[PDB]
RNA sequence: GAAAUUGUUGAAAGGGAAGGGCAUUUGAUCAGACA
RNA sequence: GGAAUACUGCCAGCUGGGACUGAGGACUGCGACGUAAGUCAAGGAUGCUGGCAUAAUGGUUAUAUGCCGCCCGUCUUGAAA
RNA sequence: AAAUAUGUAAGAAGUCCUUGUUACUUAAUUGAACGUGGACAUUUGAAUGAAGAGCUUUUAGUGGGCCAUUUUUGGUAAGC
RNA sequence: GCCCUGAAAAUGGAUGGCGCUCAAGCGUGUUACCUAUACUCUACCGUCAGGGUUGAUAUGAUGCCCUGACGAGUAGGCAGG
């Protein structure tokens, strides 16, 4: 058992290697070509002198921005059922009217958004941990990955990236399977000199839309 | 903070029995996108039957000045509450573009009568086309041929702690 | 033992996604777009200017 | 700072190891700790947990109650395992010829069992007959007929024995346990 | 002194409705009750035997006896740091069918129906409920419906 | 010398560290406060049908 | 033949208390490897 | 009519300077570059060189300097009081 | 006649088809209750989360409280 | 709006002090910068949880080892010393 079965382990990497290689390729030609359907369709609308609504965001990146300390029973509650239990905690949360409530309870504590790819994509790869057996675990090779969200489909860390980007039918799994981000304080500061007033006020709080990507970012 | 201004445009939701609804749109000097989309259902509950949850944004779009290197005279017609009670006001700013003007016209407000920004509604910016009707003193010294004016008294700032000889604010 | 963050170590980065080879060779990052001649109506054009 | 949902550092509540010092008792739990880990047979981890046992969570077994359970169907030649003491049973006449595996067997127990023609085992004796435990049958022993739980729940309206050193008539039969004297609990 | 009787605190919400004073109505005494029904509790103030204690108003639970003019419904009441089961003896004036699983019943219904009928064709027969999702992308015409542009009022007193 | 008379403060935070404890249901639930005729002539309709798979 | 308390000798500091914590300067004093 | 630039965003583009850290201790994993043999920044620092080998580093102790430090115990809603 | 709070439901202890028991009930195998046998598996009936859930015994201290935002009573008011 | 009159208390006196007048004051806007026992990464101690390992010829299976998370505390409880 010194070549046989080494070889044989050698040979399926390579096989599982290339399935991973054509995924991701398909996967950038789906993203590039959905860009550019949007920005063509403005300027049909546009040219035909009506306007192009865009669809309303699917998904939405959660940062609490709040201490511990002094938390009423209901927000507090919310809190824990997003997983922010500590200052500068982030989830993704999938946007329904169900989840859209809960956001609304949680204003003053949260800053949330719409991420874009790039924002999700170094997320990942940098602060990205994976719940194994109640465990924190590093997602440092694609075996993991395959050996914990394999049944659904999920192989490699672009696929567990696909899954979040576009809500596909794997997103509670998906997301569930990776452990509450911990971020940092912003490297070039919040920009705001008081925090807890919301953002059209001047503050920190509440929805800021695409601005959410800027803020992770530094927090990242 | 540095405005801009969007030209928001929104309906109410469609329905059975009214499909494709009316569209309604207005100028907003705001810092951001997400502030100007604030300010737009803030003015429209004040004047229709409509709020967010029951309406939408159709598009929003930036503005920019067409001429931005010209000296313009602007009239701006103003709404604020101050301590007690509301007033109508109407001002004159000279500048090379309404977001400009605007910024102004904030500055002004704040320093001269202690209103903020919520207590602040800018009914109506207007560009002078024509000289004799600019109505405000203030405004119209500047508007003289051959206008010339000197500089006195000028200060010069010093990089260092310590100067060797005294200074002088000739100009 | 020692977490290492792919996107500063290229090693790291090849280990996961095998596409970013691929995608480095064909500098993706950077792919110019076609040029298109698409014009607004009038309509929108007056809408934008109008007081 | 942290929210926690749940109390820190909190221990499993579950026995890991026998309370007793007995030295022949920890080899049983070093023999079937080797077993519980490389066989994955859940009956060598259920017997595991029977070694932790203190005295009142292992009631005696005896050989009737043994009888009664080859009676089912399809029982009657498998080995009866017992984690804890068989005792005798002079109210039982019959006895069948089967194999018990117990860690203690009363002297009667013992006399009964050899005298049907069966036999009497250790539990490290099973371990080699049955390493995953084939043709098993766990029997255990009654624990709510303890004296200690009738008093367990005592309050009006449950039926629950009083804790009383002298039983009479002029003990705790007056007031508030008949109509006549006030009320009736 | 305070006051605690048995019907304290209870001046509205025992009276009749406007204008809806006088007899019952007889298909209240047609209707039919049955051990597991689910009925709330609303009481009748021209009808004072039989009637519900005050807490119990707005409450729903289960029928669990039936007799001559009057069920038995079983209420889980919360006392201190859990909840306790309460049995009431209630005249059949005092409650009416709960409408919160009729709704039900016609979804499970609904569902054998659509699960039988893809049964042949399609895999996947979709039977779980779903919220409001956000929506789709449209497009917004112009035609006759240029925007109209609006302005914030000046201040007027008119009073 | 007067003192407190009443107040449910810290209450509610008292009964929901361990307490709220949603009630449990158990199949078969008791017969108590049934009616009597009923259950004279259901203890009768059990006994038949026990006679009727045993047999 | 301990402590409180006291004498002599030696060293050190002291502008309305003294004592303490973290860090280093200065003085005095000292263990560890020379493989 | 044809460009430029500003603003915002992306790059699995390149590259210079500074600081803190070196946990682990035969081999085993996943990869990279190679026709191959092999090599590598790929499951945690190595290579080269100088001075000194003693109060030099360091410990202890006294003192000085910067900042900080209210008297313990007890009853109490509340103690330097 | 709100806002905030508040009860119940969202399945296997479910649904449907057939027909057994009784001293109850019906003009009446009519119904009621409990069952025999058959048909439908976990996109099996909304969302999110779940340091797993359930359960028992035993015993310490405590039973003078006070403050802040909001609602609110007595009082001219009060660090009442 | 700002400023002034209205505006009288007892030891000497307090935007914290000095002092400050296109402010070092008041209203407002844009950036840079300073620093918590908080946040991020690493090391070490302990606690809890989930796991690996009885094979002799070398000694502790209450042993050795792998992985993850956690750490305020009067009255009071328990555990190891
Ligand atoms: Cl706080
Ligand atoms: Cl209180
Ligand atoms: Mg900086
Ligand atoms: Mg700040
Ligand atoms: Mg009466
Ligand atoms: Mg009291
Ligand atoms: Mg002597
Ligand atoms: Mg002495
Ligand atoms: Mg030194
Ligand atoms: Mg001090
Ligand atoms: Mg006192
Ligand atoms: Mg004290
Ligand atoms: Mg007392
Ligand atoms: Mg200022
Ligand atoms: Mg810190
Ligand atoms: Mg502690």
């Amino acid at each position: 058992q010194v070549a046989a079965e080494r070889a044989a382990r050698k040979a399926a990497n390579k096989e599982k290697r290339a399935i991973i290689l054509e995924r991701n390729a398909a996967y950038q030609k789906e993203y590039e070509t959905a860009e550019r359907n949007i920005i063509q369709a403005k300027r049909d609308a546009k040219a035909a002198g009506s306007y192009y609504v865009e669809a309303q965001h699917k998904l939405v990146f959660v940062v609490r921005i709040k201490g511990i300390n002094k938390i009423p029973p209901k927000p507090r509650k919310v809190l824990q059922l997003l997983r922010l239990t500590r200052i500068n905690s982030g989830t993704f949360v999938k946007v329904t009217k169900a989840t859209l409530e809960l956001l609304k309870l949680i204003e003053p504590y949260v800053a949330y958004g719409y991420p874009s790819y790039s924002t999700i994509r170094q997320l990942v790869y940098k602060r990205g941990f994976g719940k194994i057996n109640k465990q924190r675990v590093p997602l440092s090779d694609n075996a993991i990955i395959e050996a914990n969200l394999g049944k659904y489909g999920i192989l490699s860390i672009d696929d567990l990236i696909h899954e979040i980007i576009t809500v596909g039918p794997h997103f509670k799994q998906a997301n569930n399977f990776l452990w509450p981000f911990k971020l940092s304080n912003p490297s070039g500061g919040w920009g705001v000199p008081r925090k807890f007033k919301h953002f059209i006020q001047g503050g920190s709080f509440g929805n800021r839309e695409e601005f959410i990507n800027k803020l992770v970012k530094s927090m990242n | 903070a540095h405005f801009k201004e969007y030209q928001v445009i929104g309906r109410r939701l469609p329905t059975e029995s009214v499909p494709e609804p009316k569209l309604f749109r207005m100028r907003i000097f705001a810092s951001n996108e997400v502030i100007a989309k604030s300010r737009y259902w803030y003015f429209l509950q004040k004047l229709h039957k409509v709020k967010k949850a029951s309406g939408e944004i159709v598009s929003i779009n930036q503005i920019n000045e067409a001429h931005p290197t010209k000296v313009k005279n602007f009239g701006v017609w103003v709404r604020y509450d101050s301590r007690s009670g509301t007033h109508n006001m109407y001002k004159e700013i000279r500048d090379v573009s309404r977001v400009a003007a605007v910024e102004t016209l904030y500055q002004d407000m704040a320093a001269r009568h202690r209103a903020r920004f919520r207590s602040i509604h800018i009914l109506k910016v207007a560009e002078i086309e024509k000289t004799a009707d600019v109505k405000r003193q203030y405004v119209k010294q500047f508007l003289t041929k051959d206008l010339k004016f000197p500089l006195p008294h000028r200060v010069q700032k010093s990089t260092k702690t310590f100067s060797y000889k005294r200074p002088s604010t000739f100009y | 033992v020692l977490k290492k963050n792919p996107l500063k170590n290229k090693q790291v980065l090849l280990r996961l996604n095998p596409y970013a080879k691929v995608f480095a060779a064909e500098k993706l990052g950077s792919k110019k777009a076609e040029k298109t001649g698409t014009k607004p109506a009038a309509v929108f054009t007056e809408t934008l200017k109008h007081d | 700072g942290i929210d926690h949902t749940s109390k820190q550092h909190k221990r499993s509540g579950h026995r890991t190891a026998p309370k007793s010092d007995n030295v022949y008792l920890k080899l049983l739990v070093k023999l079937y700790t080797f077993l519980a880990r490389r066989t994955d047979a859940p009956f060598n981890k259920v017997v595991l947990k029977a070694l932790f046992l203190s005295k009142i969570n292992r009631p005696p077994v005896s050989v009737s109650r043994i009888a009664r359970a080859l009676k089912q169907e399809g029982a009657a030649n498998k080995t009866v395992v017992v984690v804890g003491t068989v005792t005798d049973d002079a109210r039982i006449f019959e006895f069948p010829k089967t194999t018990v595996a117990a860690l203690r067997f009363t002297a009667g127990a013992r006399a009964k069992i050899v005298k049907a023609g069966g036999e009497c085992i250790t539990l490290d004796q099973l371990a080699v007959r049955a390493p995953k435990g084939q043709n098993t049958l766990i029997l255990r022993g009654p624990r709510n007929s303890r004296e200690a739980v009738r008093h367990f729940g005592m309050g009006p309206h449950k039926g629950k024995a009083p804790r009383i050193l002298s039983t009479g008539r002029k003990f705790e039969r007056a007031r508030g346990r008949r109509r006549s004297k006030g009320f009736k609990v | 002194g305070k006051s605690h009787g048995y019907r304290s605190r209870t001046r509205y919400m025992f009276q009749r409705d406007f204008r809806k004073h006088g007899a019952v109505h007889l298909s209240t005494y047609l209707k039919v009750y049955k051990v597991g029904d689910i009925v709330d509790i609303k009481a009748n103030g021209s009808i004072q035997k039989g009637m519900p204690h005050k807490f119990y108003q707005g409450k729903t639970g289960v029928v669990y006896n039936v007799t001559k003019s009057s069920v038995g419904v079983i209420i889980n009441k919360m006392v201190g740091n859990r909840y306790l089961e309460k049995r009431l003896n209630l005249r059949v004036e005092h409650i009416k069918h709960s409408k919160c699983r009729q709704e039900f019943l016609e979804r499970v219904k609904a569902n054998a129906a659509k699960r039988a009928e893809a049964k042949a064709q399609g895999v996947a027969v979709q039977l779980k409920r779903q919220p409001a999702q956000p929506r789709e992308s449209r497009i917004v015409s112009t035609e006759g419906n240029v925007p109209q542009t609006l302005a914030p009022v000046p201040y007027e007193t008119f009073i | 010398a007067k003192s407190k008379n009443h107040t449910a403060h810290n209450q509610t935070r008292k009964a929901h560290r361990n307490g709220i404890k949603k009630p449990k249901t158990y199949k078969y639930p008791s017969l108590k406060g049934v009616d009597p005729k009923f259950r004279r002539n259901h203890k009768h309709a059990l006994h038949g049908t026990a006679k009727a798979l045993a047999a």
